[PDB]
């Protein structure tokens, strides 16, 4: 019971921000680049692990997960996960104009 | 190093069975779970168990219970999933998930993974 | 007994000092080695014995160096300067617990202590060298 | 004015982890080279514990975070390894076993060791147990992975209450709360000498030979709704068990060197009879009953059972020691059924080379008993794991025993080591005789 | 010498305590690990050495605690219970041995260890703070 | 810092002694075991902490019996014999280094320090002993 | 006794000659010699020494 | 006295000791062929 949105606008300057709604929702967030396996870039729905720039963060709310990425790049575009535990989320794909 | 490697792609018919092994090298591989997690292609990623290298100790979702059996080899760091009773439904992109590098000693989220092996039946 | 008051007032606490003062190093009446027999268990019990004796050594070392040593309570003539806390006297010997206390001031102790090794005994033995010169 | 006054002894600690210390009870009625646990130098106990209770103090807790279960669980791999060091290795019986059956769970095999001379060769035979011989025309089930040093007969395994006590200095802190978290805060905390009589016991999806609960059932978890962590299910009541090697068994000494000699299994006489265990019925009965109420409390539908899925022989059976020998009892009769004096019998099967800790190095040959076998189980606890992602209607807790630690956790949640500052500055209004 | 005076009387033995009190610790004339050479010696020798320190260190605490650290003579206020002996001035310090004296209270000098704690150096504090207050 | 005035007049540096009387024990905030592991370097270490206690508890051991425990300058009543030394006041606190000293009179202090037990803390006590009796 | 224990040769760098050890109780112990001449053991001492 | 005790555990004790890394003699239990000298 973990939904998130499909696809969401953007531009280079301009913050995406995806909502993931359910139960203990957003412990984790994952950036599949397509092709390779998905990277962690926050978990515990707004710690940053080790290895990821410093404008990839999240805000916590009742039971929304709320990512928000500030200055978007060219090279960010990949799908998004959100995931709750064992569970996950339908997944985001950015869009960048 | 502290990296996850695994097999390569496998397509088979249904009914018969496939492994896909997951090495580690790098880290303490018998300290960390191993996690096992598909991705299909134009789904939500599923998640099917967890394996500790000390005794092995499976879980596994219902969805998959009585299919899938993993097993270890401890002596050369490789952590196994088989898949029995394959199906048509069963495609998926096979991954190996841990958690090293990570402050969190909750087991989740998942941090370092596979190369990734596209498993189509 | 040992800790026994760390719940209640610092008045009703300052009484029984004592009590938690004989328990750092002793030890000696627990064991001696102990030799009635003659492993992991040796090289452990022996690190704890020399441990419990650095700490209980630099306390009255720090008691020392504060012109303390033979005393539990001192009074000293370094003044209290409001920047560390700003409670008065009925607000902390009668409605705190000496764990509260050691909460809030804990950042700037080290400068406190800094104070009560030069401000008084490193001035008032000068002082006192100049004084017993007559 | 107010001028500092330091006081020497003041009551207040600081979260700090040391090393602790050996304290068995006043019974050195050793007699001989025993007590694996206690070895040569563990002193004994203060007759009188002094147990001081506080008040108008809560102080917070965190069994998961604890530095006790990881310094008990290097001391008990530290002493299995210090008291198989002088014992006999078994390096001449990695040889080609030539096993014939007795019908079964036991092969006669006779393979060929050296004599206490360089030269000579002799041949006997050794009954040996099915799951201790991999097939190769066998040989022993892993001397092609590490060395194998069997326990010496003298010692004893039998875990005698060993209590884990601070350093002067220090201060252990006992939770008294009846019905108490885990990690959390407790209301009535006690400071104490030391701990209680703690059996360091080992075991596999059942805590055996522990400390009960007083009002009812606690479960425990990091936080419970987890699946990766184990579940440990402290009890209120205690079921009874009666676990036995009802066969008789003759130990025949295998001459192998100067001074080492290799105790194993001569023929059997009497019946060949499979080990067993009377987990009773009645009272595990209502006890599955009580751990239903607790469980449901945190869920809100039916919670079923299911037996260990997979993983080493040792974890999807319940392990222990009965007198000196290692049990694998099956553990399919107690958790089958999907919850909401005609006992339930488990087959047991017994191991002799045992690899314990799953560290590769020594695993001990744990040299047979002669004549029959009886022990007495206690179960103070239980090792659930919740199973994956499922629906909401149900779900699963299999058994399962993970690394030895959450053993020592039933027993060490109650305590927390403190470090004890005694130096306080405080502000009065009374200040020293100036010096002009 | 060290323990020379164990069978003087209580008058001639307490003036020469100093010599008893030196060769309690000491220790590090002989030796210091020795770092010469670089065994059961080496075990045997430190297991000595921290047993040395650790009494010497119980006697200074008690000393400590009954406000007697600096002094090996300290005179006190707490009254001496007849009770514990009947013996007179002139029948102790003039005609008996410390050795015969030690045999005979050893049954309650726990509980005038207790009295030399709480009646005096626990009194005499409080008292001592309430008067420098002003 | 620690040893900074060894190069100094004995009147600048007599001001900040308590600097090299912190660090002879301390030890422990460098470490305490250290207990965050859990070899050569393990004995090794132990001798060391040994060590530090048992010469530093000689230091206040002699102190102690010279009654100037709790202070670290302290004036007595032996007075100085000129066999020792003939330099005067103006020639040594304002001239001299405490280094130069300690190389010319080290060959008869102990009879000095045999001075410093016997002459005053010895006679002290029994007359302080005798004065405190009425 | 080769087929009760092992056999450790003795060295031929060391030698076993006794040469006198003198066992010394530690700071804070005495050890107290009896000094008479027809000295039976158990029993009283009348001229004792601690060294 | 426990002395005799302590000193006789030492002697055994630097017994062992020393012949901790001296040569050991487990390849020489083998069948002696012996003829006499006389
Ligand atoms: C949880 O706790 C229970 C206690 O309720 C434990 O059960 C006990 O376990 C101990 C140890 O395994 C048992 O003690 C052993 O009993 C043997 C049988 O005893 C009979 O035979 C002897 C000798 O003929 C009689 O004296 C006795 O009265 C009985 O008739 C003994 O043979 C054992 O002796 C050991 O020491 C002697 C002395 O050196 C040796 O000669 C022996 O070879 C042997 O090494 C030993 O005493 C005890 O019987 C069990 N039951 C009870 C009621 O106490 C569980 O084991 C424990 N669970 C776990 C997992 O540890
Ligand atoms: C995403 O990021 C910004 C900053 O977090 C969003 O601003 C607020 O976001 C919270 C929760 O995400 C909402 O409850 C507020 O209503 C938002 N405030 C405003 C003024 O929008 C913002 O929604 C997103 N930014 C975009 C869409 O550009
Ligand atoms: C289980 O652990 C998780 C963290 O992995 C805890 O989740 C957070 O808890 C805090 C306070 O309890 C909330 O404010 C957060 O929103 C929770 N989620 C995240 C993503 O941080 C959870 O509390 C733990 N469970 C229990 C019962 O304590
Ligand atoms: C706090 O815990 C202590 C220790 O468990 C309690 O003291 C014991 O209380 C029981 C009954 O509650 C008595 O039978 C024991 O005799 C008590 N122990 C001693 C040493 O006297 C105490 O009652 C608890 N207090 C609260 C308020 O919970
Ligand atoms: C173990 O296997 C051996 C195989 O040789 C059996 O030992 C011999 O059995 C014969 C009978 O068939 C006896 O006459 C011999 O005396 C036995 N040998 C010895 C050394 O005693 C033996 O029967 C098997 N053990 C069991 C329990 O079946
Ligand atoms: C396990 O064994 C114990 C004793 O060895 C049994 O307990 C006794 O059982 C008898 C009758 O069976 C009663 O008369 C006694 O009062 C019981 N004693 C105790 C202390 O309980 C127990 O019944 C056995 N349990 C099983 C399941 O076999
Ligand atoms: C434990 O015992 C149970 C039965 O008591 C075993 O479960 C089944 O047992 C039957 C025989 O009655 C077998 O035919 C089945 O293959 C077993 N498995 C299943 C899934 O039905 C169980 O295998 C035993 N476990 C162990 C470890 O011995
Ligand atoms: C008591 O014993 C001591 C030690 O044996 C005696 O002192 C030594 O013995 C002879 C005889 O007196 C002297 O020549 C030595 O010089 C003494 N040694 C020292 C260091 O003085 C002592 O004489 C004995 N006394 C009695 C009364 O028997
Ligand atoms: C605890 O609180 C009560 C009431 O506040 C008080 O009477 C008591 O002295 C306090 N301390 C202890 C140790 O009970
Ligand atoms: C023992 O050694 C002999 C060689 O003399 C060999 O013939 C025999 O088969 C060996 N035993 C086994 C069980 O292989
Ligand atoms: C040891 O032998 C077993 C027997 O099958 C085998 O499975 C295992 O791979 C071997 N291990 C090594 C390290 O050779
Ligand atoms: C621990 O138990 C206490 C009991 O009051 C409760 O307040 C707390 O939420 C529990 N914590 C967890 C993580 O279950
Ligand atoms: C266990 O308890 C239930 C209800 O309490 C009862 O129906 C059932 O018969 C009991 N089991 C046995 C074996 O009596
Ligand atoms: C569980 O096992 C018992 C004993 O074998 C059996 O009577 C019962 O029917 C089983 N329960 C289920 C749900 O299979
Ligand atoms: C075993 O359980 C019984 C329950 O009646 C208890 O009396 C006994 O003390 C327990 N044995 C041990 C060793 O704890
Ligand atoms: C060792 O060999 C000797 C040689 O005669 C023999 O007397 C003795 O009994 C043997 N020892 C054992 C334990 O067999
Ligand atoms: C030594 O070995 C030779 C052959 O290597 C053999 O003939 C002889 O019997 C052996 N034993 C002796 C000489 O005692």
């Amino acid at each position: 019971a973990l939904t998130q949105p499909r696809s969401v606008s953007g531009s280079p300057g301009q913050s995406v921000n995806i909502s993931c709604t359910g139960a203990y929702s957003g412990l984790g967030w994952y950036q599949q680049h397509p092709g390779r396996a998905p990277k962690l870039i926050i978990y515990e729905v707004n710690r940053r692990p080790s290895g990821v720039s410093d404008r990839f963060s999240g805000s916590k709310s009742g039971n929304t997960a709320s990512l928000t990425i500030s200055g978007l790049r060219t090279e960010d575009e990949a799908d998004y996960f959100c995931s709750a535990f064992e569970y996950f989320g339908e997944g985001t794909k950015l869009t960048v104009l | 190093q502290v990296q996850l490697v695994q097999s390569r792609a496998e397509v088979k018919k249904p009914g018969a069975s496939v492994k896909v092994s997951c090495e580690a090298s790098g880290y303490n591989f018998v300290d960390h779970y191993i996690h096992w997690v598909r991705q299909a292609p134009g789904q939500r990623p599923q998640w099917v168990g967890w394996m500790n290298p000390q005794w092995g100790q499976v879980n596994y979702a219902r969805t998959f219970q009585g299919r899938v059996t993993m097993t270890r080899d401890t002596s050369i760091d490789t952590a196994y999933m088989q898949l029995n009773r394959l199906t048509s439904g069963d495609t998926a992109v096979y991954y190996c998930a841990t958690q090293v590098k990570l402050d969190s000693s909750a087991g989740y989220p998942f941090d370092i993974w596979g190369q990734g092996t596209m498993v189509t039946v | 007994g040992f800790l026994g008051a760390a719940g209640s007032t610092m008045g009703a606490a300052s009484m029984t000092l004592t009590v938690q003062a004989r328990q750092l190093l002793s030890g000696i009446v627990q064991q001696q080695s102990n030799l009635l027999r003659a492993t992991v268990w040796g090289i452990k019990q022996l690190q704890t014995r020399v441990l419990a004796i650095e700490r209980y050594l630099k306390d009255q070392q720090l008691l020392g160096l504060w012109g303390c040593s033979g005393k539990l309570i001192c009074c000293t003539a370094v003044p209290w300067n409001s920047s560390w806390s700003n409670k008065s006297l009925g607000d902390i010997w009668d409605n705190m617990t000496w764990m509260q206390w050691d909460r809030e001031i804990s950042n700037y102790t080290n400068t406190i202590f800094r104070l009560l090794e030069e401000s008084q005994n490193q001035q008032e033995k000068n002082e006192k060298d100049l004084l017993a010169l007559d | 004015d107010l001028w500092v006054t330091v006081y020497y002894g003041v009551p207040v600690w600081k979260e700090a982890k040391t090393t602790l210390f050996c304290a068995s009870d006043a019974k050195a009625y050793d007699k001989e080279v025993r007590n694996v646990w206690a070895t040569h130098a563990c002193v004994p106990t203060d007759p009188n514990p002094q147990e001081i209770v506080l008040e108008n103090v809560t102080e917070n807790f965190n069994m998961w975070k604890n530095d006790m279960v990881d310094q008990m669980h290097e001391d008990i791999i530290s002493l299995w390894d210090q008291s198989l060091k002088p014992c006999v290795k078994l390096t001449p019986l990695c040889v080609t076993l030539n096993c014939k059956n007795v019908n079964g769970e036991i092969k006669n095999c006779s393979f060929n060791t050296t004599t206490e001379l360089r030269d000579k060769k002799q041949k006997v035979y050794a009954l040996f147990y099915k799951p201790d011989v991999v097939p190769l025309e066998y040989i022993l089930i892993n001397c092609n992975s590490s060395t194998i040093t069997q326990a010496c007969p003298k010692v004893s395994f039998d875990p005698i209450p060993i209590h884990y006590c601070a350093p002067a200095g220090y201060a252990i802190l006992k939770c008294n709360n009846k019905t108490f978290n885990g990690t959390g805060p407790c209301n009535n905390v006690s400071t104490v000498q030391c701990t209680h009589g703690i059996k360091p016991v080992v075991s596999t999806q059942l805590l055996l030979n522990g400390s009960l609960a007083e009002e009812e059932i606690i479960v425990r978890s990091e936080n419970l709704t987890n699946n990766i962590k184990t579940i440990i299910v402290h009890l209120n009541k205690s079921v009874e068990i009666n676990c036995t090697r009802p066969n008789n068994n003759t130990r025949k000494s295998v001459r192998i060197g100067p001074g080492q000699w290799f105790y194993a299994t001569g023929e059997i006489i009497g019946d060949i009879r499979e080990a067993h265990c009377n987990i009773s019925r009645e009272t595990w009965n209502s006890t599955l009953i009580q751990v239903k109420e607790k469980l449901r409390e945190h869920y809100n539908k039916t919670i079923k059972f299911e037996p260990s899925s997979g993983g080493d022989l040792e974890v999807t059976t319940h392990s222990f020691n009965c007198r000196g020998e290692f049990f694998y009892c099956n553990t399919t009769k107690l958790f089958n059924e999907t919850k909401l004096n005609k006992t339930i019998i488990l087959p047991c099967r017994i191991k002799q080379i045992i690899n314990m800790w799953q560290e590769v190095g020594r695993a001990m040959y744990a040299p047979p008993i002669e004549g029959n076998i009886t022990c007495k189980s206690n179960i103070t606890g239980l090792l659930l794991t919740w199973d994956g992602g499922e629906n909401s209607t149900e779900g699963v807790f299999r058994p399962g025993g993970g690394n030895m630690k959450d053993n020592w956790r039933s027993e060490l949640y109650k305590y927390k080591v403190v470090e004890i500052k005694p130096l306080g500055v405080a502000p009065t209004k009374c200040k020293r005789k100036v010096v002009g």
